[PDB]
RNA sequence: UUGGAGUAGGCCAGCUCAGACCGAACUCAUUUCCUGCCUUUUACCGGAUGUGACCGUGAGUUGGCCUGAAAUACUCCCUAAUCUUUGGAAACUCUCUGGAUAUCCCAGAUU
């Protein structure tokens, strides 16, 4: 019974369509604009060490 | 030499020179941005030997080697050093 | 069942066989390379035997392209049936089995 | 030949040395396995709980004690003050 | 293949029997041009 | 070694798959190879003349674990981890149709070479499926309690040999939907089930790295075993390694996890060959069906080796 | 539901001007040039050499034959290659 | 009878810089009674048009990699939506 | 009129092919010449000749995402009132012709 569960889980993990390359692939998503705003404000004049 | 050996040597030499042409074309004009996101892993079966004193047989290892993601904006990291020429190949006897 | 090679029974018992090309709502058949087959019950009396042999002898005719009306058709019978893959990206080269581990 | 059984069966003659590896520290060869095999074996070694036989209900029970050890997640419809949504940034008490 | 055509070129007249380069550039016919076609009548009989 | 067979080279590579090659087969004529892989494609190669890749089939949403030529040699049969089967026309290169109804990954599949044409699809929902290759719906399905990783159809066309994770080779009757007898001896999951060319013996390799030959004749003693063969270790991957019989039935070949193909004599038991040359688990080891001493190995280093036996 | 003319009647319309041989159910056989044809198989012919089962060989000019009293026409072989027998892809 | 594209009712969308709004002014005959400078400008725009059409290059184009999509494939570039003034201030400060 | 095989829209990404009108729009570089301006040459002048890049475009195909739809739905090709499909039939006899030939029988034709 536990061998059956392990075999089913292993084969679904290996041969599932959701893991065609070994991992779950998502779409490149859009970040909030305040992230870029904070990055640009933080680095500034590039004067800090 | 007959056409078989001649064409075999032609294939071997033109494969080597084609590799050299590919390297020279890569060096001559870089492809603007030098990144490659097709970073396919390489798996290595590594069997350790005995080292640093102890001689117990360590378990053999499976190692995943992946190329590191590089910043596309990074310039060349190191300067070029002008090292003098090494000595030539050992010269032959002078058969006068 | 278009273009299937078919045999047709006619109203007067004749046969019309060949390569059918078309049909309509009135069951009129366009039938190519047609052979008309006729049967007659002959009483072939041999000079030595007093019993006249009853034989349904068979006679042939060729017509070619024909068009029969559905008001004279009886039955429709089967005669006979009528008389992109791209290459791959793989390569092949000679190779050896390498240096086997000497056991 | 030299891949047949009688060729692999014969040993190397002579005595043995009383006193090889591809790299300086051991022997390393290139191998080909599925990604899922390496991930599953690395997970079995890495995860604290690799092995130790366990079904779904007591795993959910361990998840429940782990969840109640953590801080309150908060209410997402409360935008300010006590009860405001903290979410996955809730820390574990220690 | 005329509908796989873009730009001002898809607004051009086909001009099937104008084949001289003078005919193409001047936009008029300079030579006689024969064709043989199978055309159907109203009753359905094809003629040459 | 002098030349033994009619090949361009005594041994040579076939490559071009971008994933692990899980199953490779032969034409019944013995002139065409069809290989399905992890990369959801099927590559069709020509053995003789210039060794040329001449076809690619792309219809499956997941890994293709099996594919079987028909009795004539114009139809290809794919079992795939997208929970489907498929019949392919190898003249236009199109897919004829898909066979739908399995609720898990299909591991095995077999067609009948004698008699009426059927499809034998074992799958991880514990289900054998008997399919007719003209209707998209299954003729029948036998439900079990354990995932099935290897199936085989008999000469008579009424017996199903099914191996799975229950460590038993079960022999079922199609018209009765019941096991006629179980066959024990293995202690890890059965990966292949091949009937001999004469139909007198059964080969079964499993995940305990032991290949067992069994007496299959109807009037047999209580223990239907014959022999056990060692020397083909299964490595780290738990793949479905599939073996084959030679045409005369004298030799058996099983892929190993060391990149080697281990060939034994079916009647004597000696290790006739241990053939290296692969950098991964050899998923398939097949013999040429047209009386030739040719062995094809398909391995998860994305490659196949065509070799001759000298 | 416009009454589409059948392919046999279309082939009969193609056959006008050619030499056709008609076999009737009233026993007559005519070989002649098909001048006029209708959608209900009434045909007007010109040459009409006549042949019956009782051997009524005769020659005359111009005839109107109704489509109910006929069995079948025979038309030239080349009319097999008419454009109506090529499947227009829709 | 309207000129292109006003005689159409469907079409493909073009780049904003690919719409020459006043090109037909100098593709047509110049209005009567212009200054010499305006007529010379008309003739020079005609010259630019004619040289653009005479040197109309169309050789083979091979596999072209897009710069922005290749940068978007990496982890070092993210995407968002901002005001154009904010983007211009960022570009000017970055270049400085 | 039906069957068989099919399954939406939007967006993202890869791959292959397509300038000929890929693009109803328009730059830059460069080989070999000729001209111009020129103390030198980078940068230039403007014609020819090829040759590259760059800003873009379309189709096919593969994978993914988002919102759904949920065996619904959609889809392709395909198969009783006169000229056929709501029967002028059915049955038998006579005569004639042919074979048999003393007849029976039968084929064809006619009533």
């Amino acid at each position: 019974a536990q061998k059956k569960k392990e075999w089913l889980r292993m084969q679904r993990n290996r041969f599932g369509e959701k893991r065609k390359g070994g991992f779950v692939e998502t779409q490149k998503a859009d970040m909030p604009p305040e992230h870029l705003r904070k990055i640009v404000k933080d680095i500034g004049d590039v004067s800090q060490k | 030499p007959s056409k078989e050996e001649v064409e075999a040597t032609a294939e071997r030499t033109k494969n080597a020179l084609a590799a050299l042409v590919s390297g020279a074309l890569a060096a001559q004009k870089p492809k603007n941005v030098q990144v490659n996101t097709k970073r396919e892993a390489t798996f290595v079966k590594y069997t350790p030997s005995a080292q640093m004193g102890n001689n117990t047989k360590k378990q053999e290892r499976i190692i995943k080697i992946v190329e590191r993601q590089r910043d596309p904006m990074e310039p060349p990291k190191f300067k070029h050093k002008k090292i003098p020429r090494g000595p030539p190949s050992p010269p032959p006897p002078v058969m006068h | 069942y278009i273009n299937w090679r078919m045999r047709v029974t006619l109203n007067d018992g004749r046969q019309m066989t060949g390569q059918m090309l078309a049909f309509d709502k009135h069951m009129n058949l366009v039938l190519a390379d047609t052979e008309e087959f006729r049967k007659t019950k002959r009483m072939q009396a041999k000079p030595n035997s007093s019993t006249t042999q009853t034989l349904i002898q068979e006679e042939k005719r060729t017509l070619g392209l024909t068009i029969v009306r559905g008001a004279n058709i009886i039955a429709l019978s089967v005669e006979s049936p009528p008389p992109t893959l791209t290459a791959g990206p793989g390569v092949a080269r000679p190779a050896g089995r390498g240096a086997a581990a000497p056991i | 030949v030299p891949y047949t059984g009688e060729n692999l069966a014969r040993p190397s003659y002579g005595p043995a040395n009383p006193f090889k590896n591809n790299v300086l520290t051991g022997h390393a060869e290139e191998m080909y396995i599925s990604e899922a095999t390496f991930r599953a074996k690395h997970r079995a070694v890495e995860a604290v709980g690799g092995g130790v036989m366990r079904s779904n209900r007591e795993m959910k029970e361990v998840n429940k004690r782990l969840r109640e050890m953590r801080e309150d997640k908060g209410s997402a419809t409360i935008a300010d003050g006590e009860g405001a949504y903290i979410g996955p940034w809730a820390r574990y008490k220690r | 293949r005329l509908d796989k055509r873009t730009g001002k070129k898809r607004d051009e007249q086909l001009r099937y029997t104008d084949v001289h380069v003078i005919e193409r550039d001047r936009g008029l016919s300079i030579k006689a041009a024969p064709m043989s076609l199978v055309l159907s009548s109203t009753k359905g009989k094809s003629h040459l | 070694t002098p030349r033994t067979s009619n090949l361009k080279a005594p041994l040579m590579e076939l490559s071009g798959h971008t994933g692990e090659i899980f199953t490779a087969k032969f034409d019944p004529t013995g002139t065409l190879i069809a290989s399905g892989s992890m990369d959801r494609t099927i590559m069709l190669w020509r053995v003789y003349g210039d060794c040329e890749n001449y076809g690619v089939l792309n219809g499956h949403k997941a890994a293709i674990l099996d594919l079987q030529w028909s009795r004539d040699g114009d139809i290809l049969f794919s079992a795939s981890a997208d929970m489907h089967l498929a019949s392919w026309d190898l003249t236009t290169g199109q897919r004829i149709r898909r066979y739908i109804g399995h609720e898990e990954i299909i591991n095995a599949m077999d067609v009948t070479q004698r008699g009426e044409e059927l499809l034998i699809s074992g799958s991880d929902d514990g289900t054998i499926g008997i399919w007719d290759p003209r209707t998209k719906n299954a003729v029948d399905y036998i439900e079990t309690d354990f995932p099935i990783t290897a199936v085989a159809v008999s000469e008579a066309g009424n017996e199903i040999y099914s191996g799975g994770i229950d460590n038993d080779i079960k022999v079922w009757d199609i018209r009765k939907k019941a096991v006629v007898h179980t066959m024990l001896g293995h202690n890890d999951t059965i990966t292949t089930l091949r009937v001999s060319p004469d139909g007198q013996q059964l080969l079964s390799y499993a995940m305990d790295s032991t290949a067992r030959t069994w007496d299959i004749r109807p009037f047999a003693p209580t223990d239907r075993h014959i022999r056990t063969f060692d020397g083909a270790p299964l490595g780290l991957e738990k793949n479905l390694i599939r073996g084959s019989w030679s045409k005369d039935g004298k030799k058996i070949a099983v892929g190993a996890g060391d990149g080697t193909v281990v060939i034994w004599g079916s009647d004597t038991g000696k290790l006739l060959y241990k053939l290296p040359g692969h950098k991964g688990t050899v998923n398939c080891a097949e013999f040429a069906p047209d009386g030739a001493p040719i062995i094809l190995s398909a391995s998860s280093d994305r490659t196949m080796l065509l070799g001759e036996l000298i | 539901m416009t009454s589409s003319i059948g392919i046999p009647i279309k082939l009969l319309n193609e056959a006008q001007g050619h030499i056709v041989t008609l076999e009737l159910t009233t026993g007559q056989t005519y070989r002649g040039k098909l001048i006029e044809a209708e959608d209900n198989m009434n045909v007007q012919l010109k040459d009409i050499t006549v042949t019956a089962r009782d051997g009524r060989v005769s020659h005359l000019e111009q005839i109107y034959i109704r489509g109910s009293h006929v069995r079948f026409f025979i038309v030239p072989d080349m009319l097999r290659n008419a454009p109506m027998f090529r499947s227009r892809n829709v | 009878w309207a000129p292109y594209p006003f005689d159409r009712r469907s079409g493909r969308m073009v780049r904003a810089q690919d719409v020459p709004l006043i090109k037909h002014w100098y593709l047509e005959h110049c209005p009567p009674k212009q200054p010499v400078k305006v007529r010379v400008s008309y003739q020079k725009l005609l010259k630019t048009y004619v040289l653009n059409e005479l040197h109309r290059k169309r050789p083979k184009s091979m596999q072209k990699q897009s710069l922005l999509r290749t940068l978007k494939q990496t982890k070092f570039f993210q995407q968002t939506t901002i005001d154009w003034v904010e983007a211009g201030l960022q570009v000017c400060r970055q270049g400085f």
